[PDB]
């Protein structure tokens, strides 16, 4: 197995994965759902980009934008059968969140001015749990989401061969809502590890939860 | 390495 650093200077991946982290990348020889992966990004291939595998080939994806939970339907090009999706209680989270913008950890009895605490819960895709960072007063436009030739819109039937990639900070990730699909040629590989993390977060060293 | 992952 071939590994290559990576370090993230965006909050796209929030709680999961923070501005500072460097991370070490298992390059592929497939993906599974709910996999951390990093490709690239297909509009400029010469920009790497890191998300969630939240769409497999063949899935009948929805997201409810109001609610903000995915509806997954595998194997689906009248579908058959329904993935096995729970979300736990919304709570606050560590984060809160300024309005242009920037991220903050403040402790959860305090408040910061001119901020919005964001809100934090499980999602469990099949057999992997995650945490997502939710902004109460963000909702998107879904008018401004990629629509699928033939489909609704925010649903998306995930191509052969392709993904659907989704940040765990929810409403501040430019995904596969916005700009479609990944190929499979543009995958890089699968996220194992954080080996480092500058604000220095010593603690954070380690798997990635 | 060293590259970003937006
Ligand atoms: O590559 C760096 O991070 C991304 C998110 C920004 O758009 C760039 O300007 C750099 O700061």
């Amino acid at each position: 197995f071939i590994y290559e650093p990576f370090q993230i200077p965006s909050g796209s991946m929030m709680p999961t994965l923070l501005i500072g982290d460097f991370i070490l990348v298992e390059k592929f020889a497939h993906p599974k759902r709910g996999d951390i992966v990093v490709f690239k990004y297909p509009e400029d291939p010469k920009l790497d980009y890191i998300k969630r595998a939240v769409g497999l080939p063949g899935d009948k994806v929805t997201y409810d934008p109001v609610s903000k939970e995915l509806t997954i339907q595998p194997g689906c090009s009248a579908c058959e059968n329904a993935l096995p999706v729970t979300y736990s209680n919304v709570e606050p989270s560590d984060f809160v969140q300024t309005f242009t913008s920037g991220f903050f950890e403040v402790p959860k009895n305090e408040t910061k001015e001119n901020g919005i605490r964001l809100s934090e819960r499980k999602e469990t895709l099949g057999d992997v749990t995650h945490r997502i960072l939710t902004v109460p007063i963000a909702q998107d436009q879904v008018g401004m989401y990629y629509q699928q030739p033939g489909q609704q819109l925010a649903t998306w039937i995930v191509p052969p061969g392709q993904y659907f990639m989704m940040g765990d900070n929810r409403d501040n990730s430019a995904d596969s809502r916005y700009w479609g699909f990944v190929p499979e040629a543009n995958l890089v590989g699968r996220a194992t590890a954080i080996w480092m993390s500058f604000d220095l977060r010593l603690s954070r060293i380690g798997g990635i939860h | 390495x060293x590259g970003x992952a937006y």
